[PDB]
């Protein structure tokens, strides 16, 4: 195991990471679980902020896309939020990045390439967060334990779906309430 | 107490601190009471709490009681409760606050709060008891059909367990409810509850059993609790009268079987649940026991059954191709270059439109400089459109983009730069609703036509295939005949013949004989990809039972070697021929493998063997033939054709060849003359 | 503690309460420290108490203790003392 100071958008930094792989143990498989949030109403969201949270999503996948065309990976994983699908309010560029990513996972598939995007639930287990499971618990978005989260890792591997979208709902309280999004019409 | 423990003092706050424990294991039907999957304790339990240590420091009546946010039971080691007693004021008023925190939780983590309230002295001798003869039920009452309840508080959402469903009969009276409420199961041990909190719940539960509550189908917890009183001790079944307080409120006044008044409550107010306010319980899945894996469905509407027309403004750049569709349909009011222009025509008297469609262009560069210009755009143009005063922006306003999505379970392509804009607009037509809406085209100018009807459609986002409108769905994903195959749990299995005689029949199987220990002079290959001969279908097919294995070919990465093996070593790349390999793992023998050239391609790599050691053995070794002999090839436009092509030429040979007339560019392009 | 109890928790306030039974039956020495007829707790003892408290619950340093008024030892059956511990403020002072 080793553990490396790398800004994945900096595609120097990558490159010089990636470099010092050993030979005889190639790079293989990629698990892309870096992110960062920076909130705010689309009237409010500023052009940093724009460049914050793309920064560690598309500028990173994309660096990683270009500078492996070389190995032939046998799984490349890209992890998401189902906030990019249901439009979580007041997180205009954390949907656009992660979005970005499921699309660039279905853009690798079209290519014959290994990808899958993971547009992840509500984990269990970091005030930029705290923020987030307030809006994600308001829409029904219930927290997956670690163990289960992990098995839906596990049993994805096993779908040929480039987009997919591990999750628990708790689709009662919504259709109580009557505030049942139209994507989620159809699990009443 | 059966859950408090002794009163432990206080002297700052001045007063005392009730502490108590939670957990199934010793209260099980603490978890019997759960709203929309979530088992949480009922406020009723707040009460009894409140009135046993009211009554012992004085203020036995409670002036209200507020519930901020219910705690919920989880699984075995419930969470820790105190309730905390205030000092007497100058009128003998006392505070309260209760406060619960996990179990064994760490001292730097802070307690939920869950409910507070005020508490007062209340002499009982002013109407101690009743009359024990007035006719009850009250005289024309109408029974209320009790038969299956439970069942019917369950498909609303109020999942009460053995413990609380204790509500045998009841009448409505106009404004008034009379009920019946008596525990399931009656408690034997010596540390007993008054009454039990599962037995005020139940008297709760008569609420939902009138009219006294909107027609919202929504479910409501109590919240708020002013004027309660109990006299009496040691009462297991009730008879309950309800009637409304205010126009919001309810007053609730429960006897004994006797008439003797147990608990009156002056006035409860309840109110819908917050969805926000559930973490699972699990106790009966009423969604998502564990969590689940779901994806996206992309599902074609019905072709309408009638012409479908908007009032159409295209701002900006014009897809040629895209205004043609529009105004088929009659709906195209205005071309404008951008909004400021589009602002100015309509206060100058053009037609106010219902749709203004700003068309996204293709073709930016997947990288990180298109994606910031792609959004900051947007995002400086919904910014200009919720500035729009006027008529105009109670338009909706389409981001009509192209291929930003994958419409079909295929190798569809996609945009992943304009599908960073469909995810800003996703987050900001939860921010301002009925605002914008998202239609992604494919290149088909059919598509264009067919976006009317879109928008004829109340979704918010859309998707058109061939002139065809797709709405995207969330499903929990299931197996499917007449779709992908799944595979065993097993980590070794197979592509396999189903015997059945159809394509349907082929089915991922287990193959132990591939995870089994290694004979001499053999591997274990990790499978990457493996080839397919016509024979392979040919296989599939056929209605016996027993069939032969399929694939004969393939490349990967080896994970074992027999001791006897040299020249192969766990982790090298290699390709060759070995049967049963249509799954990720294999076992072969070591003399017909290769290792993979540097820069190809599993797939590459597992194509050849097949086609070319057929070629190869055929030319060389039956044939023998020698530079400047002449060859026929049958189909060499086929698998095993190109590669005879290909050595042959290599090997000095005159080759003549046959194929279909359409294939006959395939051996031109192989080096053979119109004459050849 | 040879006069302290466990610590009680204690959400409102937040932080916890350490209770204690005084006695002379059970602590002799309480009462062999007297001033003017009046046998008296010292004012060591309550530095004791903070001190132990205080490593425990992560302020092991006193930065200010204030005595108000004596506390008096009668015969048996001395008085029970309860102490409190503050929540952690933004600083880690209690
Ligand atoms: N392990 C094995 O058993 C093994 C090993 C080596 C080879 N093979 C055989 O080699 C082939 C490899 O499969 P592949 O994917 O590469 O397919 P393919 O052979 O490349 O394509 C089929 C060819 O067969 C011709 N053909 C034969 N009968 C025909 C008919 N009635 N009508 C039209 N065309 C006919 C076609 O002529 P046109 O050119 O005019 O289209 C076409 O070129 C298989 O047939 C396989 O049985 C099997």
């Amino acid at each position: 195991v080793t553990v490396v100071a790398c800004d994945a958008a900096d595609r120097v930094a990558l490159r010089r990471l990636l470099d010092g792989i050993p030979a005889a143990h190639p790079l293989t498989a990629v698990v892309h679980a870096a992110g960062v949030l920076d909130d705010a109403t689309i009237t409010a969201l500023t052009a940093g902020q724009v460049d914050a949270v793309l920064r560690p999503k598309a500028d990173a996948v994309v660096n990683l896309h270009e500078l492996t065309r070389d190995r032939e990976l046998s799984a490349f994983v890209l992890f998401s939020s189902a906030a990019a699908l249901f439009g979580s309010p007041g997180q205009g560029n954390y949907s656009a990045a992660n979005g970005f990513v499921d699309a660039f996972a279905q853009y690798r598939r079209a290519q014959g390439l290994h990808a899958v995007s993971l547009a992840w639930g509500l984990w269990a287990d970091h005030l930029d967060q705290e923020g987030m499971r307030r809006r994600m618990a308001r829409g029904g978005v219930l927290p997956l334990t670690t163990d289960q989260g992990l098995a839906l890792f596990d049993a994805a591997q096993l779908v040929d779906e480039a987009l997919q979208v591990p999750i628990r709902l708790n689709v009662g309280a919504l259709r109580a309430a009557g505030k049942v999004p139209a994507l989620l019409a159809d699990l009443v | 107490h059966p859950l408090l423990g002794g009163a432990v003092e206080l002297p700052d706050r001045g007063g005392h601190v009730y502490p108590a424990r939670l957990g199934v294991r010793h209260h099980p039907w603490l978890g019997e009471h759960a709203l929309l999957g979530a088992a949480i304790l009922p406020g009723a339990a707040y009460a009894e709490l409140a009135l046993w240590a009211g009554r012992r420091d004085g203020a036995g009546r409670i002036e209200e009681l507020t519930l901020d946010a219910p705690l919920v039971v989880a699984d075995e080691s419930a969470a820790q409760l105190r309730l905390v007693v205030g000092p007497a004021d100058a009128e003998g008023r006392r505070q309260l606050t209760v406060h619960s925190r996990a179990d064994g939780a760490d001292a730097d983590t802070a307690w939920t709060r869950h409910a507070q309230g005020t508490l007062v002295p209340a002499d009982a001798d002013a109407a101690w008891s009743g009359e024990p003869g007035a006719p009850w039920p009250p005289a024309g009452a109408e029974p209320v059909e009790v038969a299956g309840l439970y069942d019917r508080f369950a498909d609303r959402g109020y999942q009460y367990g053995p413990s609380f469903r204790g509500v045998r009969a009841a009448w409505r009276a106009g404004d008034t409810v009379y009920a019946e409420v008596a525990l399931p199961v009656p408690q034997p041990g010596s540390p007993r509850f008054g009454v039990h909190p599962a037995l005020l719940d139940a008297a709760f539960q008569a609420m939902s059993l009138g009219a006294f509550f909107p027609e919202d189908g929504q479910v409501r917890m109590p919240f708020a609790l002013r004027g309660v009183s109990s006299s009496g001790v040691g009462a297991d079944r009730l008879r309950v009268t309800i009637s409304p307080a205010g126009a919001e409120a309810v007053r609730i006044a429960c006897v004994d079987e006797r008439g003797n008044p147990v608990v009156v409550i002056d006035s409860l107010v309840a109110r819908a649940v917050p969805v926000e306010a559930l973490t699972p319980g699990t106790p009966g899945i009423p969604g998502a026991g564990d969590g689940a894996l779901h994806h996206v469905a992309w599902t074609a509407r019905p072709e309408p059954g009638v012409a479908a027309v908007q009032r159409w403004a295209v701002v900006g750049a014009a897809d040629p191709g895209l205004a043609g569709g529009l105004d088929r349909a009659g709906g195209l009011c205005g071309a404008y270059p951008d909004l400021a222009a589009l602002v100015a025509a309509v206060a100058e008297g053009a037609a106010l439109p219902d749709v203004v469609a700003v068309p996204v262009p293709s073709g930016a560069p997947v990288g990180p400089d298109a994606v910031r210009a792609t959004v900051l755009g947007a995002l400086d143009l919904i910014r200009a459109w919720l500035a729009v005063e006027g008529r105009l922006g109670l338009a909706r306003l389409a981001f009509v983009t192209t291929s930003a999505v994958a419409v079909g379970d295929g190798t569809e392509h996609v945009d992943p730069v304009s599908a960073a804009l469909w995810g800003l607009v996703r987050s900001a037509q939860s921010e301002e609703p009925g605002r914008f809406v998202l239609v992604d085209l494919d290149a088909d100018p059919a598509s264009a036509s067919a976006l009317p009807a879109a928008l004829a459609a109340r979704e918010p986002q859309l998707a058109v295939r061939a002139g065809a409108v797709h709405v995207p769905r969330l499903v929990r994903h299931r197996p499917r005949p007449d779709g992908p195959l799944t595979p065993p749990a097993g980590a070794a299995w197979r592509l396999a013949a189903g015997g059945q005689g159809t394509l349907e029949g082929l089915a991922l199987v287990p193959a132990p004989d591939a995870e089994a220990p290694l004979t001499p002079g053999q591997v274990r290959v990790a499978v990457r990809a493996a080839g397919v001969n016509f024979r392979d279908t040919l296989i599939a097919l056929g209605m016996y039972p027993g069939t032969p294995v399929l694939g004969a070919e393939g490349a990967g990465v080896i994970t074992e070697v027999a001791p006897d093996v040299a020249g192969f070593a766990p982790g090298d790349r290699v390709l060759g021929m070995w049967t049963g390999g249509l799954g990720p793992v294999a076992v072969a023998d070591a003399r017909m493998l290769a290792r993979v050239p540097r820069g190809w391609s599993y797939a590459e790599a597992a194509s050849v063997p097949a086609v070319f050691l057929t070629a190869h053995y055929a030319l060389t070794r039956l044939a023998g033939i020698r530079p400047g002999q002449s060859l026929l090839v049958h189909a060499g436009a086929g698998g095993v054709g190109m590669a005879t092509l290909q050595l042959a030429r290599h090997l000095g040979v005159e080759v003549y060849a046959t194929a279909s007339r359409g294939k006959w560019d395939t051996l031109r392009g192989l080096g053979l003359d119109d004459a050849h």
